[PDB]
C-alpha cells in the first residue's frame, strides 16, 4: 500500500524477493543439540556440511 | 414377484435380459435394411429439383478429394452441371411431370448417387426441406381449420394467402408432402431398424465394460459410456466387408470407455495424452520390479523409457490424486483431517493495528511538512487518494516543469532524512 512506497522512498530499503522458512526451537524447550542427520537427494550437489 | 430391488444394476439386467442374441443372418438382415432406407431417402432427395440447385450452388459457392464413383471435381462435375441443365428445360417441355423428364431426374438420380457427400450437407439439405415444409405447414393450419370448421365442404379472401404461398414456393405442394413423407418414412424404417441390433449387442458392451469395472469411475458409467461407443458402431458398420460384427465393434467400444475414463474420473483433469505416459510408466515398473528384483530407480526408469530423468520426475509428482478432507487421521474417529487445516488468507490483528497506525504516523509527519510539499508527495504516490498521479499530470496541474518536481522530490526527502523527523518511522525498520 502507498504508505510503504513512501517510507521505502524515504529509507531506500530494497526488499529482496525471498521469505525466511527456517526451523526454530519450539517455544519454551530448551536443551543440548547431540547430533544431526542429512538426506540428499540423488541428483542434487552435497553441500559441505553432509 | 419384484422384491423392491432398488438396486439400478438389477433393474438394467432385468430389462436387457429380454432381447436374445442372433447372429451371421440377423445383422446381414438389419444391415440390408438400413441401406435400404438410407437410399430410399436419397433417392427421394434426389427427386426434389430446388434440393438439387441449393446443392449446387452451395458448391459453387464455396469452391473433397477420391470420391467413390463405381481439378477432378470440377472436372467430374461438369458434365453433371451441363445434363442438369439440360434436364431443366425438358421439365420447362411440355409437361410439369412428364415421364421424359422423370427417366432424366431418375437417371440424373442415379449419376449422382455414384458420387459421395459430406453428411453436414445432407443434413443442410434436409433441413432445407424442413424449413418450408414447416412454414406451408404453418401458414396454412388455419386456412384448414376454417375450412373444416366453418364451410364443410371468406373462401377468396384467405385463397390470396394459399396462392402466395404457391407462388412463393413455386413447386406443387403435393410432391412437397410426398417427398417429406416419404422422407419420414425411410427415415422411420432407418431408425427402427438400428435399434434392434443395439438392443441386441447390449450384452457385448457388458463384458466388454466389466474388464475395465476395477476400481474406476463405476460400473453403471462404464457400461452407459460403452453403449455411446455401440451406437457409434452401428451407424459405422458395413457387412460388404463380409466381417462379424463384434469384430468391428470391440474396437469402438474399447475407444469410448478408456476415453471417457480419461477425461473423467480424477478431480483435477489430466488431459489424455498425459495419462498414457502415466499407463506406460506403470506397465514398465511392474515388469522391471519383477525381473530386478526390487523397485526400479527413476534413473533406470528413464533409461528404459528412452526420456530424460527430469521428464520421469515430473510425471511421478504429477501423478497423485487428492485426500479426503474427512480422513480420519486420530485412531478413534472422533477427529477428521478437516478440523486440522489452518486458514491462510486471514492477516493477523496484530498487523491490522500495525497498518493503521503506520497510517496515523505517516499522515503526521506529512503534515508538518511544507504544504506545497506535502500536496505534492501524497500526489506522486497515491497516499489517501485512490490513485496515483504520475510525473506529467502532477506538472500540467501544478507546474509545467517536469524537472522541478524532480527537485522538489529531492528537497522532500532530504527533510524527512533530517534525523529529527524520521524518529518514529525508524521503528518500522526490520519491514
Amino acid at each position: 500500500t502507498p504508505e510503504e512506497k513512501l517510507l521505502r522512498a524515504i529509507f531506500g530499503e530494497k526488499a529482496s524477493d525471498v521469505k525466511d522458512s527456517s526451523l526454530r526451537v519450539p517455544n519454551g524447550v530448551s536443551g543440548t543439540v547431540i547430533d544431526v542427520q542429512v538426506f540428499t537427494r540423488d541428483g542434487v550437489e552435497k553441500d559441505k556440511r553432509a | 414377484e419384484i422384491g423392491r430391488t432398488t438396486d439400478p444394476v438389477r433393474m438394467y439386467m432385468r430389462e436387457m435380459g429380454t432381447v436374445e442374441l442372433l447372429t451371421r443372418e440377423g445383422e446381414i438382415d438389419i444391415a440390408k435394411r438400413i441401406e435400404d432406407g438410407i437410399n430410399q431417402v436419397q433417392c427421394s432427395v434426389a427427386e426434389y429439383p430446388e434440393a438439387i440447385t441449393y446443392l449446387l450452388e452451395q458448391y459453387d459457392r464455396v469452391e473433397f478429394v477420391d470420391p467413390n464413383a463405381e481439378e477432378l471435381a470440377r472436372e467430374k462435375f461438369a458434365e453433371l452441371r451441363a445434363q442438369y441443365v439440360v434436364t431443366r428445360d425438358t421439365i420447362k417441355a411440355k409437361g410439369r411431370s412428364h415421364a421424359t423428364a422423370q427417366e432424366e431426374i431418375l437417371k440424373l438420380s442415379e449419376v449422382f448417387k455414384q458420387f459421395r457427400l459430406v453428411p453436414k450437407q445432407f443434413d443442410y439439405l434436409v433441413n432445407s426441406m424442413r424449413v418450408m415444409m414447416d412454414r406451408v405447414r404453418t401458414q396454412e393450419r388455419l386456412i384448414m381449420k376454417l375450412c373444416v370448421e366453418q364451410c364443410k365442404m371468406e373462401v377468396h379472401r384467405a385463397l390470396q394467402k394459399l396462392q402466395q404461398i404457391e407462388e412463393e414456393t413455386g413447386l406443387t405442394i403435393e410432391q412437397v408432402k410426398d417427398i417429406n413423407r416419404r422422407m419420414s418414412i425411410g427415415e422411420a424404417k432407418a431408425r427402427r431398424a438400428k435399434k434392434e441390433m443395439v438392443e441386441a449387442n447390449l450384452r457385448l458392451v457388458i463384458s466388454i465394460a466389466k474388464k475395465y469395472t476395477n476400481r474406476g469411475l463405476q460400473f453403471l458409467d462404464l457400461i452407459q459410456e460403452g453403449n455411446i461407443g455401440l451406437m457409434k458402431a452401428v451407424d459405422k458398420f458395413e457387412y460388404r466387408r463380409g466381417y462379424k460384427f463384434s469384430t468391428y465393434a470391440t474396437w469402438w467400444i474399447r475407444q469410448a470407455i478408456t476415453r471417457s475414463i480419461a477425461d473423467q474420473a480424477r478431480t483435477i483433469r489430466i488431459p489424455v495424452h498425459m495419462i498414457e505416459t502415466i499407463n506406460k510408466l506403470n506397465r514398465i515398473s511392474r515388469q522391471m520390479l519383477q525381473e530386478m528384483g526390487r523397485e526400479p530407480t527413476p534413473e533406470e526408469l528413464a533409461e528404459r523409457m528412452l526420456m530424460p530423468e527430469d521428464k520421469i520426475r515430473k510425471v511421478l509428482k504429477i501423478a497423485k490424486e487428492p485426500i479426503s478432507m474427512e480422513t480420519p487421521i486420530g485412531d478413534d474417529e472422533d477427529s477428521h483431517l478437516g478440523d486440522f487445516i489452518e486458514d491462510t488468507t486471514l492477516e493477523l490483528p496484530l498487523d491490522s493495528a500495525t497498518t493503521e497506525s503506520l497510517r496515523a504516523a505517516t499522515h503526521d509527519v506529512l503534515a508538518g511538512l511544507t504544504a506545497r510539499e506535502a500536496k505534492v508527495l501524497r500526489m506522486r504516490f497515491g497516499i489517501d487518494m485512490n490513485t496515483d498521479y504520475t510525473l506529467e499530470e502532477v506538472g500540467k496541474q501544478f507546474d509545467v516543469t517536469r524537472e522541478r518536481i524532480r527537485q522538489i522530490e529531492a528537497k522532500a526527502l532530504r527533510k524527512l532524512r533530517h534525523p529529527s523527523r524520521s524518529e518514529v518511522l525508524r521503528s518500522f525498520l526490520d519491514d
